């Protein structure tokens, strides 16, 4: 049996399998992606994030 | 009040936001466009052991960078 | 599709072969945790409103 696609891949920096990477890529996280720490919203442009 | 790159049309004075609040103004003496950004604010959390044990208290400023606030630590949840 | 099982009182149907099917099921677990500053949301920058 072959489990190379559900076992973790150490070449990735986050220890996630290929199918988990696909499942993370399909969902657009949209808001609350990474962190909106303060200082980042102190800089402003014409189009502002929700 | 910061300098902004929002090109106002010459008949416009105020530039507004999604929630119908002013976030861009035109200074009358010097015709430039200023961006308004509200001051730093956030929640305060108290991390403590029980008062049956001790009285030492840690304070977490949630979501705030540590430079804009002793044992100061960066947590990705707030300045500790 | 309309189907009729060929039922009979002395006849049976036995499989002679199989297959292995691996299906996908997706279940939500926990949503985004939020918090509301009530005073700043309601009034905002106004000590008299506070
Ligand atoms: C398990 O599956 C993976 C993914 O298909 C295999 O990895 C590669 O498979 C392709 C098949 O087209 C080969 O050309 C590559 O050489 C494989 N890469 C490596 C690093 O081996 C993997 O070989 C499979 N393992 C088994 C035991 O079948
Ligand atoms: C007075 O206002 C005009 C525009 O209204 C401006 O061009 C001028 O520089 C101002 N003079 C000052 C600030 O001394
Ligand atoms: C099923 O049983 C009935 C009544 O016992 C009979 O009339 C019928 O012929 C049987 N079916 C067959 C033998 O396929």
């Amino acid at each position: 049996f072959n489990f190379s696609q559900i076992l973790p891949d150490p070449s990735k920096p986050s220890k996630r399998s290929f199918i988990e990477d696909l499942l993370f890529n399909k969902v657009t996280l949209a808001d609350a992606g990474f962190i909106k720490q303060y200082g980042d919203c102190l800089g402003d442009i014409a189009a502002r994030d929700l | 009040l910061t300098e902004s790159n929002k090109k106002f049309l010459p008949f416009q004075q105020f530039g507004r936001d999604i929630a119908d609040t002013t976030d861009a103004v035109r200074d009358p003496q010097t015709l430039e466009i200023l961006d308004i950004t509200p001051c730093s604010f956030g929640g305060v959390s108290v991390i403590t052991p029980g008062t049956n044990t001790s009285n030492q208290v840690a304070v977490l400023y949630q979501g705030v960078n540590c430079t804009e606030v002793s044992n100061v630590f960066q947590t990705r949840a707030g300045c500790l | 599709a309309e189907n009729s099982v060929a039922y009979s009182n002395n006849s049976i149907a036995i499989p002679t072969n199989f297959t292995i099917s691996v299906t996908t099921e997706i279940l939500p677990v926990s949503m985004t945790k939020t918090s509301v500053d009530c005073t700043m949301y309601i009034c905002g920058d106004s000590t008299e409103c506070s």
